[PDB]
């Protein structure tokens, strides 16, 4: 039979995990919004019985042929459950890779570093070290909490990255994978049709082919940054050398989005950082999501749920329980949507909200698909549908509709000229990052770096490729990389790179689709349904289709393409080129600042 | 006058699952239909059969009600010539169906925090119902070729599963009480009036 013998399997499969992959999602909600002991245990079952049932549900399917037989849905889902992955271990390996995953992020949750004027007083990361990346002035100060991050929690996380990663490298070589870089890598294989057709090992081929050509745009970004940071700290600034690794506006620098009240080219017009206006005018959480529900109300887009409202955290608790302030958006399951987030009056936090709701409606697009599909066509997807909704509403003129900025306001060469560099010093910054992260840690995977060279080499590509440098050097004993959340939690980073150009042809092709004439920069797509139904025809599709025909529908592609990306950056190259006319374009790896 | 006893079944503590719905025969009583909006909030209440007014001036014979506990996302398929899930194992309705539906929400009622398996459907029938059935039994589904004989593993299946509601699911996930009308008029004198 197989065919019809395989329909009614997935139909017992379906209602039976839809019904026990709930209260996991419950049991781990609750303890993320509320951190006790029971929650921890009541999770930790829970996850063991879907496991379970996971394991035994894939080795029943595994056994179904599939030569040539059954139709491409039943085939989608059969090989989705077949797959298995992180269940094909033992019971000794799954309890030490569990405990191992449970020390790193007990670890990483609580650090904490203490000033050395003060010791009693010791901060942790989100509400002490963040203010300071952000805001602090002070170079030594800037410093001492960089060092102090890098020195405390590096050390106690060596040994758990090294078993980490050598448990997963063991249970992808039992999964029939090369290695679990290529288990990462293996979501883009596309096989459905012929034209259709993609191969795990063309993925890497494809970076470099679209890095190139966003490599000379990225230089005259970075040396005029690095000459406007001349005057701002005189003396701790060589411009004939790369730039400090902890003035970057994070812990990190993963977004120098910090730096353009520092790197502005004017001062003199309003600046179109608003939140000294949101802080005045009044507003609140409630005002700033409502004001994102209008925007995909505008669009043509569905409202949200009535429980979305009355289940969604969206503030502080306050109160005397702790939380995690890390911004998600929740798909419990059944249909039920809910937004953790610790919201706050400010601009980020306003863009931020647009994020997570984009994630919220793509979640809602594909409720209708069967359970094995109600995903993303890949895992770069999420993140352009997020963010091709920011770009929308960050524009000047949007700003001016709802009145935060004045109605007397005139938008001339200055408003977009500004408008551009801030979108570029948050979207130019962090592909450098992206592709770094994303590679050392391929590289790592496959087990091409030893211990013993693994911050030479990491710090090495880093010169050579980003170009920031450190004021002091860190011996190969700590570990510097898991100092990350996405490090420390396993999570994928190469998505991080494939929305930054997603993004570009998705909002271009939404211009296009708006009848809108003009720069790329000023597309601002609102109250105009064609955008909405031309990408809610892909999103509603899921993960039923490859994710190439999922792009030609809406872009008529079937690859990256970055001329998006350069149209929305024309008119900053040209300026970069003009204004850096005494410039020392280029970085070196000799150059350290500290001796030896 | 005598009323009708239509509190007694639109006012219950529970009802009965999807598989073994609970007919009732009406006779001999005075139907007032007017109370029946006096309950209000309703899902949905256009219904087939006769004009959306309910022409209390009519007279009939005996008139059977039926009522079951589903989805929100099933209430559509309670309808003539509709097919599906629920109305091919569980509960069809004659093509020339007189007579009509009512359903309305409750979730704070009928589904309590942890979940609530009181509530079953059946699924894998083997053959699609003929109007008016019921089929309680529960015997082991065969699928294939091998003669499971009341064991279920491998390639055979148990026919019922449990809706298990929790509050916070969502309209398309969340309780819906159904109760259906059958008006009949097969001769005789008539009596409900
Ligand atoms: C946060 O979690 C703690 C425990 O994990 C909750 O405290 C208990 O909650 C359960 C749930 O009903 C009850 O036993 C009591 O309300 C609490 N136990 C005791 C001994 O007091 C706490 O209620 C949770 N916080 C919130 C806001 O739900
Ligand atoms: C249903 O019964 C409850 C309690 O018996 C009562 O409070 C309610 O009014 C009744 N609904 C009616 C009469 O419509």
């Amino acid at each position: 039979l197989t065919e019809e013998n395989a329909k009614t399997f997935l139909n017992n499969f379906n209602q039976e995990a839809e019904d026990l992959s709930y209260q996991s999602s419950l049991a781990s909600w609750n303890y993320n919004t509320n951190i006790t002991e029971e929650n921890a245990q009541k999770m930790s079952e829970a996850a063991a019985k879907w496991s379970a049932f996971y394991e035994e549900q894939s080795k029943t399917a595994q056994s179904f042929s599939l030569q040539e037989i059954q139709t491409p849905i039943i085939k989608r889902q059969l090989q989705a459950l077949q797959q298995s992955g992180s269940s094909a271990l033992s019971a000794d390996k799954n309890k030490q890779l569990n405990t191992i995953l449970n020390t790193m992020s007990t670890i990483y949750s609580t650090g904490k570093v203490c000033n050395p004027k003060n010791p009693q007083e010791c901060l942790l990361l989100e509400p002490g070290l963040d203010e300071i990346m952000a805001t602090s002035t002070d170079y030594n100060s800037r410093l001492w909490a960089w060092e102090g991050w890098r020195a405390e929690v590096g050390k106690q996380l060596r040994p758990l990255y090294e078993e980490y990663v050598v448990l997963k490298n063991e249970m992808a070589r039992a999964n029939n994978y090369n290695d679990y870089g290529d288990y990462w890598r293996g979501d883009y294989e596309a096989e459905g049709a012929d034209g259709y057709n993609y191969n795990r090992n063309q993925l890497i081929e494809d970076v470099e082919r679209t890095f190139a050509e966003i490599k000379p745009l990225y230089e005259h970004l970075h040396a005029y940054v690095r000459r406007k940071l001349m005057d701002t700290y005189p003396s701790y600034i060589s411009p004939t050398g790369c730039l400090p690794a902890h003035l970057l506006g994070d812990m990190w620098g993963r977004f120098w989005t910090n730096l353009y009240p520092l790197t502005v080219p004017f001062a003199q017009k309003p600046n179109i950082d608003v939140t000294d206006a949101m802080m005045n005018q009044g507003w609140d959480a409630e005002r700033i999501f409502q004001e994102a529900e209008k925007f995909f109300v505008s669009v043509g887009l569905p409202h949200m749920t009535q429980g979305f409202w009355a289940n969604s955290m969206l503030t502080e608790p306050a109160d005397g329980r702790k939380v995690v302030c890390h911004p998600t958006a929740w798909d419990l399951g059944h249909g039920d949507f809910r937004i953790k987030m610790c919201t706050k009056v400010t601009m980020d936090n306003f863009l931020t909200a647009h994020h997570e709701m984009g994630h919220i409606q793509y979640d809602m697009a594909y409720a209708r698909q069967p359970f094995l599909l109600r995903n993303g066509a890949n895992e770069g997807f999420h993140e352009a549908v997020g963010e091709i909704m920011s770009l929308s509403a960050a524009t000047p003129k949007h700003l001016k509709s709802i009145g935060l900025l004045p109605s007397d306001f005139q938008e001339d060469s200055e408003t977009e000229i500004n408008f551009l560099l801030k979108q570029a010093l948050t979207i130019v910054g962090t592909l450098p990052f992206t592709y770094m992260l994303e590679k050392w840690r391929w590289m790592v995977f496959r087990g091409e770096i030893p211990k013993e060279q693994w911050m030479k080499k990491w710090w090495e590509m880093k010169r050579e490729i980003v170009g920031v440098v450190e004021p002091l050097p860190h011996d190969e004993t700590y570990c510097d990389p898991a100092s990350l959340f996405h490090v420390s939690n396993d999570y994928s980073f190469i998505r991080y790179y494939t929305r930054t150009i997603y993004q570009f042809q998705f909002q271009e092709a939404l211009c296009q689709a708006a009848k809108y004439n003009g720069s790329l920069h000023k597309c601002d797509i609102s109250n105009s349904t064609e955008a909405g139904q031309k990408l809610l025809k892909m999103l509603s599709l899921g993960n039923s289709e490859p994710w190439t025909k999922a792009l030609e529908n809406v872009v008529g592609a079937r690859n990256m393409d970055v001329k998006p990306l350069l149209n929305y950056f024309q008119p900053l190259f040209d300026w970069l080129k003009e204004q850096n006319r005494n410039s020392f374009v280029g970085w070196n790896t000799e150059w350290s600042p500290y001796a030896d | 006058t005598n009323l009708c006893p239509f509190d007694e079944v639109f006012n219950a503590t529970r009802f009965a699952s999807v598989y073994a719905w609970n007919r009732k025969r009406i006779s001999n009583c005075v139907a007032d239909y007017s109370v029946l909006y006096n309950f209000a909030p309703f899902f949905a209440f256009k219904c087939y059969g006769v004009s959306p007014t309910k022409l209390n001036d009519l007279c009939f014979t005996n008139v059977y009600a039926d009522s079951f506990v589903i989805r929100g996302n099933e209430v559509s398929q309670i309808a003539p010539g509709q097919t599906g899930n629920i109305a091919d194992y569980n509960y069809k309705l004659p093509d020339d169906f007189t007579g009509c539906v009512i359903a309305w929400n409750s979730n704070k009622l009928d589904s309590k925090v942890g979940g609530n398996y009181n509530y079953r459907y059946r699924l894998f029938r083997k053959s699609n119902l003929k109007p008016f059935e019921r089929d309680i039994s529960t015997e082991i589904y065969q699928a294939g070729n091998k003669p499971c004989n009341g064991v279920a593993g491998v390639n055979c299946y148990f026919p019922l599963q449990s809706y298990g509601f929790r509050p916070t699911y969502g309209v398309g996930h969340q309780p819906y009480r159904v109760v259906v009308l059958s008006f009949e008029l097969l001769h005789a004198p008539a009596t409900v009036c």
